C-alpha cells in the first residue's frame, strides 16, 4: 500500500466509519500528515528508551521498566523492523497513566545544525 | 528409486539401517556439543580415540524406551546379554557428549531389567498350582494399564515438544511402583517342595503391606486380594461342600504356615472335620464386599465374622 | 515456499511483542490499529505528527458518541 | 500390515505374513524398509492369528463331521459337535473387537502397532489356554462324555476370563447331555449311535 | 494482507535437534502406521521383488482395482447366482472371495436342480425347497446397502455352512416314494 | 554447559562438570576456550548441583534409614520440599528453548533463590545422620530449626515437620484408639 490510502484505514478504525462517511476528519489528517512527513529530530533508541524505563520508574512501577529492557532486545532479536525509533517515540507519546518541566531533561537533537 | 526414493524420504531409517546415521540438525552447540567436545578433546590430546558411533537422533531413544518399558525385546538400544539388559556403546547424540546418555540409560536400563524379568516370569506360567497361576493375572492386570499410559505417551509423540527429562519426570508415579514390585518378587522367586513355594510367597504380601502402613498400598492390596483368592475358595469348598478339595497338596494341611489366617484357623479344621462327619449321617464374594461400605489390621479383623458365624451354624 | 514462511513467523513475533510493549506503556491501540500504525512508521513518517493525528481522532470520537 | 494385519489376524494369510503349517503365520524377517523390533511385535501378534486358524480349520473340519454321511466324535458324532458349537461362540468377541479396530483405524489414519497390542493383549491370553483343553480331546482321543470332564478339570482355571469362558463350553455341551437324559428318563429310550450317556 | 495472513494458526511443535526457526518438521511416516497407499504401494514392491526372485516364470500382475462397496453389492449378488466383472461362469482378497463364490456355486447347483414343478413326493419336497431359498433370498437384499468386507465373510458364515450341508443332502442316486420320506426321517 | 549445566544440576554428571566423590561437581578447570571468570561463576552453580546429587543419593539411599519408618517420613518430605528446583530447571529449559543465546548471570538470577534454601536443609539432614537421630528426636531437629529465619527456609522445614507429623498422628490415632502398639524398634 501507499501511505495516503493507508491514513483512510485508521481514521476508518479509530472513527467507527466507512471511507465514504468520513472525509472531514481524513481531509485533516491530509493537512497534518502532508508537509510535516520528513523526521525533525535525530533518530537513536536509545534516548527513546532511557524516557521509557524513565516513565515507568515515576509511576513506582519499578517491575515494567525493567520487563520493557527484556522486550526491547527482542526486536533486535528478530530483525525486521527497519525504523525502531519512530514506533517506539509514537508508543511513548500515546502513554497514560493508569494512577511538569522538560527543557531541563535531555531531549533529541535539532537536526539544524545540519544543512538537510 | 522411485518408490524406494520415497521410502528413504518418508521414513525415519537411521540407527538401525546399515548406513552411517547423518543428521542435518540445526547447528550452534546446543546441538553442536559433540563437535565442540571433539575439539577441546583433540586440543588435550587423549590421543585421537575417535570410535565409530550410530548418531542416534532424540526423539528415538524415547521411543525405545517406551519398548523398553513395554517388556519388547530385540531393540537396537538396550540389547540384553544373558537375561541382563545393558546399554550399547556407539549410541551418541549431537549434545550430551556421549558419556551422560550412557548414565541416562544405564537408569533405564536397570528399571528395564524389572520388567523384563517379571515378563519372564509371566512367559514361564504362560508358554495346577491354582496360586502362581492366580499370582500373575494380577501382576498382568497390573502390566495393562501401565502399558496404557506409556502407549498414551507414544500417540503425544506421533501427534508439543517432548523429551528425555519431561518424560522420566511424567513417570515418576509409575517408577516409584515398580521398584516396590523389584522387592516383593525378589522373595516370590528365591524359593522346592508345592506348599512351601505358595505359602512362603502368600506370607510375604501380608508382612509387606503391614510394613507400609496414599497410592502403594492400595497396588499392594489389590494384589493381595488375587492372590489369596485360591485359599478362601477351598476353605469355603470346605466348609459347605464338607470336604477339602485340593490340587497337588497346594493346601497347608496335607491330608510352614502362614500366619494370615492362624488366628482363626482352630475354627476352620473344627468345621472341616464335623462337617464331613454330617454328610455321612461365596467367601471371597463376601469379603470383597466389605471393602465397599486401620488397614488389614482392624480391616481384617471384619472378615472373621463371615468364617465364624457359619462356623457356629455348622458346629451346632 | 520456506523462506517465504520464516518471515510470516518472525513478523507475527514482532507484532506480538510490540503489543506486550504498547500493553505495559497502557496504550489505548489493540492489534489492528497498530498494524496500521507500525506500518505507516517503516516508510518514514514524523511520530510527532501521526501522534497527534491518533490524539484528535479519539478526542473526536467522543463528541459523537 | 495395518490392514494385512487386520486380515491375517481375520485368518486369511497373505504372503508378508506368510501362512506355513508348521509354523503358523511366519512374518518373512527379510526387510529392508522395516526392521528387527517391529518383526518381533509382529511376530508376538501372528500368535494369535496362527492360534485363530488353527482353532477355525479344527472348527471347519471336526464339525463332528459334517451330515455324518468309524465314529468317537471329530471322527464322526455329537458331543466334540457340541464342543465346537460352544467354541466359536467363545471366540466371537475377538472377532468383534478387530471390527472395532477396523472402525477406529477408519478413524485415524495413523494409529501404532502398540495400540493394537494393548487391545488385543487381553485374547494373547484366552487363546493359548484353550488350545489345551483341544488339544487333550484330540490326543487321547476323548470319546463321548470323557470330554465334560475334561473341560471341568481345567474348568478349575485360574486365569477368572478363562474360567469362565470354559463354563460356557461346559454349559452348552450339558444341553446334550441333558437333551439325551430327558429321553432316557423320560419316555424310556436311549438315542445314541456309538456316543454314550452312561447307560448302556 | 500481510498481518492478515499473520493471524493464522500456528504449529507448536520442536525438537532438540532444531533450535533455530522449526515450526515442525514430523517424523517421516514410519512404516507400521502408514498405510492404505503405502502399504498397498509396498505389496505391489514385495510382489514385484517375488516375481524377479522367479524371472518370468512367476508373473503374478493385477495389484489394484477397484473400490469396497460396489465389490460388496457384488458378492451378495453372487449368493443370487449372479455373474459379474470378477465372478465367470494386496492380493489376498482372491482366498477371502472363494471363500464367498463357492457358497453362491451351491445356489445355482440348487436352482439347477429343483425347478421342476420321478414322483409326487419329489415333487413335494422339490417345492418345499423353493420355499426356503426365497427365504434365502430374501434375507439377503435386504440389510447391507453398503457395509464392510469383512462384515459380509463374518455375517454369512453362520448361515452359509448350511447352504452347503445343503448340498451333501441332495445330489449336488435319489430316493423316490416311501424310500425318500424314510431317507429324510 | 548450557545444556550440559541443566543436565548437571538435573544431577547427571559428565566430564566436563567431573563428579568427585570428594570434591561433588567439579570443573576440570584447565580450559584454552574459556577463562577462570566464567570458572568462578559455574563452580558457584554446581556448589547447587552437588547437594542436589548428595540429597538424591541420600534419598534413594535411605527411603529406610538405617531401617525404618520416621526417617522414611522425611525423605518422602524432602523430594517435594526439592521439587520447585526441578520445575525451575524445566523453565530454563523452555526460554533456552525460546532465545538461542542467554547468559549464565540469567541462569544464575533464576537459580540463585534455591543457592540459600539447599545449604540450610543440608544441616538438617546431618545432624540426624550425624547424631543417630532415632525416632521422635527427628521431630524436634526439624522444629529446632523451623526457628529459622530465612522464611522460606522456615516454611519449606514446615513442610516436612507436617509430613512426619503424619505418621505421628498415625500411631498415635492407633494407640490411643483401638489399644494396640504398632511399632517395630522405632517408638
Amino acid at each position: 500500500k501507499s501511505p495516503n490510502v493507508l491514513l483512510q484505514n485508521l481514521c476508518c478504525r479509530i472513527l467507527g466509519r466507512s471511507e465514504a462517511d468520513v472525509a472531514q476528519q481524513f481531509q485533516y489528517a491530509v493537512r497534518v500528515i502532508g508537509s510535516n512527513f520528513a523526521p525533525t529530530v535525530e533518530r537513536d533508541e536509545f534516548l527513546v528508551a532511557e524516557k521509557i524505563k524513565k516513565e515507568l520508574i515515576r509511576q513506582r512501577r519499578e517491575a515494567d521498566a525493567a520487563l520493557f529492557s527484556e522486550l526491547h532486545r527482542k526486536l533486535h532479536s528478530q530483525g525486521v523492523l527497519k525504523n525502531k525509533w519512530s514506533i517506539l517515540y509514537l508508543l511513548l507519546s500515546l502513554s497514560e497513566d493508569p494512577r511538569s518541566y522538560a527543557t531541563l531533561f535531555a531531549q533529541a537533537l535539532p537536526r539544524d545544525a545540519h544543512s538537510t | 528409486p522411485d518408490d524406494r526414493s520415497w521410502l528413504e524420504h518418508h521414513v525415519v531409517h537411521q540407527y538401525w539401517t546399515a548406513r552411517p546415521s547423518q543428521f542435518p540438525h540445526s547447528l550452534h552447540l546446543h546441538s553442536n556439543l559433540a563437535a565442540v567436545w571433539d575439539q577441546h578433546l583433540y586440543s588435550s590430546d587423549p590421543l585421537y580415540v575417535p570410535d565409530d558411533r550410530v548418531l542416534v537422533t532424540e526423539t528415538q531413544v524415547i521411543r525405545e524406551t517406551l519398548w523398553l518399558l513395554s517388556g519388547v525385546k530385540k531393540l537396537f538400544i538396550f540389547q540384553l546379554i544373558d537375561g541382563k539388559v545393558t546399554v550399547r556403546n556407539n549410541i551418541i547424540v549431537t549434545h550430551l557428549t556421549h558419556s551422560c546418555l550412557r548414565s541416562v540409560l544405564e537408569q533405564i536400563a536397570a528399571y528395564g531389567q524389572v520388567v523384563f524379568r517379571l515378563q519372564e516370569f509371566i512367559d514361564e506360567v504362560m508358554g495346577p498350582f491354582r496360586t502362581y497361576q492366580a499370582f500373575m493375572w494380577a501382576l498382568y492386570k497390573y502390566f495393562i494399564s501401565f502399558k496404557e499410559e506409556l502407549a498414551e505417551i507414544e500417540k503425544c509423540i506421533i501427534n508439543t515438544t517432548i523429551t528425555l527429562a519431561i518424560v522420566v519426570d511424567k513417570l515418576a508415579p509409575r517408577l516409584s511402583q515398580l521398584k516396590v514390585l523389584h522387592k516383593v518378587f525378589s522373595t516370590g522367586v528365591a524359593e522346592t517342595r508345592n506348599v512351601v513355594r505358595a505359602s512362603h510367597l502368600l506370607n510375604t504380601l501380608y508382612k509387606a503391606i503391614l510394613e507400609y502402613d496414599e497410592q502403594t498400598v492400595s497396588l499392594l492390596f489389590s494384589l493381595w486380594v488375587e492372590t489369596v483368592r485360591p485359599y478362601l475358595q477351598t476353605v469355603d469348598e470346605w466348609i459347605v461342600h464338607g470336604h477339602l478339595w485340593d490340587g497337588a497338596r497346594e493346601f497347608i494341611i496335607q491330608r510352614t504356615m502362614v500366619s494370615f489366617l492362624k488366628p482363626v484357623l482352630k475354627q476352620i479344621i473344627m468345621a472341616g472335620k464335623s462337617m464331613q462327619l454330617l454328610k455321612n449321617l461365596e467367601l471371597d464374594d463376601v469379603h470383597d464386599p466389605l471393602l465397599a461400605i486401620t488397614f488389614e489390621l482392624t480391616l481384617r479383623s471384619c472378615l472373621y465374622p463371615h468364617i465364624d458365624k457359619q462356623y457356629l451354624d455348622c458346629c451346632g | 515456499a520456506a523462506a517465504a514462511a520464516a518471515n510470516l513467523n518472525a513478523v507475527r513475533e514482532t507484532m506480538d511483542v510490540l503489543l506486550e510493549i504498547s500493553r505495559i506503556l497502557n496504550t489505548g491501540l489493540d492489534m489492528e490499529t497498530l498494524s496500521i500504525c507500525v506500518r505507516l512508521c517503516e516508510q518514514g513518517i514524523n511520530p510527532e505528527a501521526l501522534s497527534s493525528v491518533i490524539k484528535e481522532l479519539r478526542k473526536a470520537t467522543e463528541a459523537l458518541k | 500390515m495395518i490392514h494385512e494385519l487386520l486380515l491375517a489376524l481375520s485368518g486369511y494369510p497373505g504372503s508378508i505374513f506368510t501362512w506355513n503349517k508348521r509354523s503358523g503365520l511366519q512374518v518373512s524377517q527379510d526387510f529392508p524398509f522395516l526392521h528387527p523390533s517391529e518383526t518381533s511385535v509382529l511376530n508376538r501378534l501372528c500368535r494369535l492369528g496362527t492360534d485363530y486358524i488353527r482353532f477355525t480349520e479344527f472348527i471347519e473340519q471336526y464339525t463332528g463331521h459334517v451330515q455324518q454321511q468309524q465314529g468317537q466324535g471329530g471322527l464322526h458324532g455329537i458331543y466334540l459337535r457340541a464342543f465346537c458349537t460352544g467354541l466359536d461362540s467363545v471366540l466371537q468377541p475377538y472377532r468383534q473387537a478387530l471390527l472395532d479396530l477396523e472402525q477406529e483405524f477408519l478413524g485415524d489414519p495413523h494409529l501404532s502397532i502398540s495400540h493394537v497390542n494393548y487391545f488385543l493383549d487381553q485374547f494373547q491370553l484366552l487363546f493359548p489356554s484353550v488350545m489345551v483343553v483341544v488339544e487333550q480331546i484330540k490326543s487321547q482321543k476323548i470319546h463321548g462324555c470323557q470330554i465334560l470332564e475334561t473341560v471341568y478339570k481345567h474348568s478349575c482355571g485360574g486365569l477368572p476370563p478363562v474360567r469362565s469362558a470354559l463354563e460356557k463350553i461346559l454349559a452348552v455341551c450339558h444341553g446334550v447331555m441333558y437333551k439325551q437324559l430327558s429321553a432316557w428318563m423320560l419316555h424310556g429310550l436311549l438315542l445314541d449311535q456309538h456316543e454314550e450317556f452312561f447307560i448302556k | 494482507l500481510w498481518e492478515a495472513a499473520l493471524t493464522y494458526e500456528a504449529s507448536k511443535r520442536r525438537c532438540w535437534e532444531r533450535v533455530g526457526c522449526p515450526p515442525g518438521h514430523r517424523e517421516e511416516p514410519y512404516l507400521t502406521e502408514a498405510g492404505r497407499d503405502a502399504f498397498d504401494k509396498f505389496c505391489r514392491l514385495h510382489q514385484g521383488e517375488l516375481q524377479l526372485l522367479a524371472g518370468g516364470v512367476l508373473q503374478a500382475p493385477q495389484p489394484v482395482l477397484v473400490k469396497e462397496c460396489e465389490l460388496v453389492k457384488d458378492v451378495l449378488n453372487v449368493l443370487i447366482g449372479v455373474v459379474s466383472a470378477t465372478f465367470s461362469l494386496p492380493e489376498s482378497i482372491s482366498s477371502l472371495l472363494s471363500e464367498v463364490a463357492e457358497y453362491g456355486t451351491c445356489y445355482t447347483r440348487l436352482s439347477h436342480f429343483s425347478l421342476q414343478p420321478k414322483g409326487l413326493v419329489f415333487q413335494a419336497f422339490t417345492s418345499g425347497l423353493r420355499r426356503y431359498l426365497q427365504y434365502y433370498r430374501a434375507c439377503v437384499l435386504s440389510t447391507p446397502p453398503t457395509l464392510s468386507l469383512l462384515t459380509i465373510g463374518f455375517l454369512f458364515k453362520k448361515l452359509g455352512r448350511q447352504l452347503r450341508y445343503l448340498a451333501e443332502l441332495c445330489g449336488v442316486a435319489f430316493p423316490t416314494g416311501v424310500k425318500l420320506l424314510s431317507y429324510l426321517y
